[PDB]
């Protein structure tokens, strides 16, 4: 199983900064907006 | 206008900063403080509530 485990990885990482950056995305915009 | 002025301030203060994959827990600590863990009503471990 060895070869299939940078997966994992990869949704605990990976995931975590993209909420991060979509909420940067939506924050910039919500600040163009006001 | 003022209220304008304070808008711009932080439209860059937010655009202006680095890319996540070299940030640290610090630095959403001091660009978003919503990510400060309060001690102040949770001091043990993990801080952010077990039932969360």
């Amino acid at each position: 199983y060895g070869a299939s485990v940078g997966e994992f990885a990869d949704k605990l990482n990976e995931q975590k900064i993209a909420q991060l950056e979509e909420v940067k995305q939506a924050s910039i915009k919500q600040i163009q907006d006001a | 206008k003022t209220r304008i002025q304070e808008y711009e301030k932080e439209l860059e203060k937010m655009r202006n900063i680095i890319p996540f994959d070299q940030m640290t827990i610090e630095d959403l600590n001091e660009v978003f403080p919503e990510t400060k863990l309060d001690k102040k009503k949770y001091p043990y471990w993990p801080h952010r509530p077990i039932e969360t």
